[PDB]
């Protein structure tokens, strides 16, 4: 699968596995990022053992079962196959940097939206990605792939599987979700999308005219949730832990409204430790 | 005179149709306003607003007003998403509502007949149901709702009267009958009670 | 646990065209179904006017200079819009003339009163008062010269509102419409007064039939078909509109 000027490829072999190497030819310099590295993609082994319904076709079509390599929207390279989880590149500009992150988890997005069923029959098709914007074909059926009339390519947004089941069955059957964790989620989708967005923001420069302002809504968002977990924190009198979580803030106006929690959540003695991280800030 | 007799008091169905294709919904593109960093004419609209039609990107969902959804439909240039509502399995879950609930109108939107009347007929090739149960189940809850309105209609005193969760169209078409029944039970009890 | 909503609004706490055709709107629909003639939004049709001015005028200067990429869905969306503003806009006139029409004498005597506490530039517009004065006075020329020409002088009078019939039309004011509750104008409920909640939490306002002395609980988000006379005050503040 290749980008504009950039080329990504997967070699698998019985001898050395799944290695995959991002090429980029480019227009008049053929900079290489990555040649033959491991990659954590689980190939279907324990599934292909002779217990499937209606899979083992597809699984013929394509022995690995790998449904994707499309990139984003940003050049980061995506993978998609049996275990339903998108594979994404963080720091893939330096190769000591090299990072694969799981954006996304199909099965639990999908059964966090089912009602509570572990439904089955909602099967994935993505097609590309850009800024939690999945574009996928769920079809419903037993047949994973879909038909001559292409269905509308609904959009599935990322999350990381941070979701616990055990934390998640606390109401056991719009399935709820832990506001403890819920926040702490959206801390590190927030932490994630930041991190892709400066890499293309120096490097490649500016896309639509509104990175920077998706941008500063982003960390905006980011210390709101460190605000959130500074709060939750304080709600355990664990003052340490709050202390810990104030060190992250980015707005120092997040950090006058942490002040504010420390002052009002039953918490003097936060206050003045984070007074000293804001007047320590005052000449940072 | 200047408006004519069957416009009086009422709205025409056409008239209920302009104004819901005032309502915004949300479709996938098939072109690309958004200019990018490296001419071209906007919207710039006086009656709704301009910023989600100027930064289309294809297959990106936004949302725009209906009325300019159907327009860009006539072309194949997007592809309206059918609501949440518009789906089988909540067409099932207020069917078994009205089945289970004989007192009470279910939470239908107050535009359903009519949206589903015009994403029906203009973008039948977007829905994930077949089209051809997706009728089937509009058709049963309209026929569930009326058989609700006829045992209401039996209700129709002088001091008001309660029609909770009703639509617009079926509002629209009971007006005359209702607003009219009710003002001559009115003008009797004032008759009345002249006293 | 302790709720921190408060500090979260507090860190976010740093006329519009959409707006404008969205009270056009309103006001529209509350005039199709309201018995009386409601007063006239002079600022709102001001604006209203020039935004269609200023946009024909956009329209033509951008359609010369195509006349010399070929991008033409933003100006067939110009257009067809426009067409709609003014649709609803001659739809508004038209009804109110006719309502004028069903109340000329109605609106004639209220001009005529010293102790009306409205007058026709309050609730008129130029155009309408114009339209109103000339209809007046051909239908009572016409009447005049084909009726009452041949009628005695205790008889010749085109507002004899001391004969055996009232001769001068008034609104149905107990006229019933379909009301939905909308509930104060802006978004907060605790700020508006006449909101005394109901039980089951569900805020309600309260209104009360002089002819029956019966209280009803107008719940906020519900629909209602009510006399015209108890919802005036409420539909006069846009807590309801009309359906």
């Amino acid at each position: 699968t290749a980008q504009n000027y950039r080329v990504f490829s997967v070699h698998y072999s019985q001898f050395h596995g799944l290695s995959y190497s991002l090429s980029e030819l480019g227009t008049s310099s053929k900079r290489y990022y990555k040649r033959e590295c491991p990659l954590p993609m689980s190939l279907p082994n324990i599934n292909s053992d002779m217990k499937k319904d209606a899979n083992l076709d597809y699984y013929n079509f394509n022995p690995m079962g790998i449904k994707s390599l499309f990139f984003s929207s940003y050049g980061d390279p995506c993978i998609f196959g049996s275990d339903n989880t998108l594979l994404l590149l963080s720091k893939w500009r330096s190769p000591e940097e090299s990072k694969w992150l799981p954006i996304l988890d199909s099965n639990m997005e999908i059964w966090k939206m089912s009602g509570g069923k572990e439904t089955t029959d909602i099967h994935v098709w993505p097609l590309a990605l850009a800024y939690d914007t999945l574009n996928c074909i769920l079809v419903k059926g037993k047949h994973i792939w879909p038909e001559f009339p292409l269905p509308l390519p609904s959009e599935m947004e990322i999350r990381m599987p941070v979701f616990v089941k055990s934390k998640l069955l606390e109401e056991n059957k719009e399935i709820q979700i832990p506001v403890s964790m819920a926040a702490e989620e959206e801390y590190l989708r927030s932490k994630v999308l930041s991190e892709l967005l400066t890499d293309t923001l120096e490097n490649d420069g500016e896309m639509y005219g509104n990175e920077n302002e998706v941008l500063a809504a982003l960390n905006g968002a980011y210390d709101k949730a460190l605000l959130r977990l500074f709060a939750s924190a304080c709600s355990d009198q664990n003052v340490e832990k709050a202390l810990s979580l104030a060190h992250e803030l980015k707005q120092d106006r997040a950090l006058t409204a942490a002040v504010k929690i420390s002052e009002r959540a039953e918490l003097p003695s936060l206050v003045k430790k984070i007074n000293n991280i804001r007047e320590a800030r005052y000449e940072q | 005179m200047s408006l004519p007799a069957h416009l009086q008091q009422t709205f025409s169905p056409e008239e209920i149709q302009f104004i819901v294709e005032n309502e915004p919904i949300k479709i996938f593109p098939r072109i690309t306003t958004r200019q990018k960093i490296r001419n071209h004419t906007r919207w710039q609209l006086i009656t709704t607003d301009d910023k989600a039609l100027n930064n289309m990107v294809a297959m990106r969902s936004t949302e725009v007003v209906l009325w300019i959804a159907l327009l860009l439909k006539q072309q194949s240039k997007c592809s309206i998403v059918a609501p949440q509502w518009l789906t089988t399995k909540e067409l099932d879950r207020k069917i078994q509502y009205e089945k289970t609930h004989p007192d009470r109108f279910s939470e239908l939107p107050w535009n359903w007949l009519v949206l589903a009347r015009i994403l029906f007929n203009k973008a039948k090739d977007d829905f994930h149901d077949p089209i051809h149960e997706l009728r089937g189940k509009i058709q049963d809850l309209r026929e569930i709702r009326q058989i609700k309105v006829l045992k209401g209609l039996k209700y129709l005193n002088e001091s008001h009267l309660q029609l909770d969760n009703l639509s617009l169209l079926e509002i629209n078409e009971l007006r005359p009958f209702i607003t009219e029944i009710m003002d001559k039970l009115r003008e009797i009890h004032t008759a009345s009670l002249t006293a | 646990d302790i709720n921190i909503d408060d500090i979260l609004a507090e860190l976010d706490k740093e006329v519009s065209p959409q707006q404008d055709f969205s009270d056009l709107m309103k006001s529209w629909k509350n005039e199709r179904c309201s018995p009386e003639l409601l007063p006239y939004p002079h600022q709102l049709m001001k604006r209203l006017l020039n935004r269609i001015s200023m946009q024909s005028q956009l329209i033509e200067n951008i359609s010369m200079g195509f006349l010399d990429n070929e991008s033409k869905l933003p100006l067939l969306c110009m257009e067809t819009e426009l067409e709609r503003l003014k649709f609803v806009i001659r739809s508004y006139i038209r009804c109110r003339l006719s309502k004028i029409d069903k109340f000329s004498l109605y609106l004639r005597q209220l001009n005529e009163d010293e102790n009306s506490l409205i007058s026709l530039t309050d609730l008129l517009s130029k155009d309408e008062i114009k339209y109103h004065d000339t209809h007046s006075l051909i239908w009572l020329k016409l009447v005049n010269d084909s009726i009452l020409k041949y009628m005695p002088e205790e008889l010749q009078a085109i507002n004899d509102t001391e004969g055996s019939v009232n001769m001068i039309d008034e609104p149905d004011w107990n006229k019933f419409v379909f009301i939905h509750v909308n509930g104060p104008p802006d978004g907060k409920w605790n700020e508006d007064p006449l909101l005394q909640e109901n039980e089951f939490g569900k805020p309600c306002y309260t209104v009360t039939i002089p002819d029956l002395k019966e209280e009803v609980e107008l719940t906020i988000g519900s629909i209602y078909v009510m006399r015209y006379e108890v919802i005036r005050d409420l539909l006069r503040d846009d807590k309801v509109a009309l359906i």
